[PDB]
């Protein structure tokens, strides 16, 4: 696997294909 | 954060798993 | 707005949609 | 879970608010 | 439901989820 | 127009409503 | 080009591709 | 319509192109 | 169909609904 | 990592994503 | 072939590594 | 290539169609 440049919707993608049925937290800063 | 660095930065899959479940 | 089946990554990327900046939690098992 | 509510039936965005944090 | 930054097929997308069965027109300037 | 605003600036799923049939 | 079977929010993606500046309409209904 | 058309059956992109305003 | 700016999964987005069945081949450079 | 069902183009997103710069073929007829 | 791992049945990332070039 | 121009300026599809098998 590589390093990737993931910003908006693109980085909660990443998120759902690597975590899939275990689920997943998104934090971002605000 | 993750959210940040993927972004401005760049991050790998491996980072990414910190944040499943 | 109406309803709507949302399946697999294109649910979370309503969910991206909806919270924005406030962030969510995906959970499957939930 | 989401996902019955969702995928399996069908859900409103003002559902959706349920799951932001 | 928060303020969003859309720019290409996001947008589209955005109007999808909120429009649904209605349709929508998608009408950009050019 | 929305599709210039919502890019170049900032909009909301309630301004979007307006452009469904 | 071939054919495809394209649904939901796949189908709009390819609308805004095929169309792009000059702007599509989505109409389930018709 | 465009549904029965290309998610029912099948389409090509220059069918899509009947529906760019 | 008119000009379209692709970048990063737009592309193969691009490219998947081109191409279709056929495949292709994603040779970026690097 | 978890196994995932991977159809149309959320599989090329997916090869994208693994793939990168790299870069990649896919060959549904293989 | 890949559609019949990953779609058919389900494939890991690790498998998908294999189309890389 | 085609990644670059596509991104860095702009493509068409018909150019797209050259990287098809
Ligand atoms: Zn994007
Ligand atoms: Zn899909």
């Amino acid at each position: 696997f590589v390093n990737q440049h993931l910003c908006g919707s693109h980085l909660v993608e990443a998120l759902y294909l690597v975590c899939g049925e275990r689920g997943f937290f998104y934090t971002p800063k605000a | 954060g993750i959210v940040e660095q993927c972004c401005a930065s760049v991050c790998s899959l491996y980072q990414l798993e910190n944040y499943c479940n």
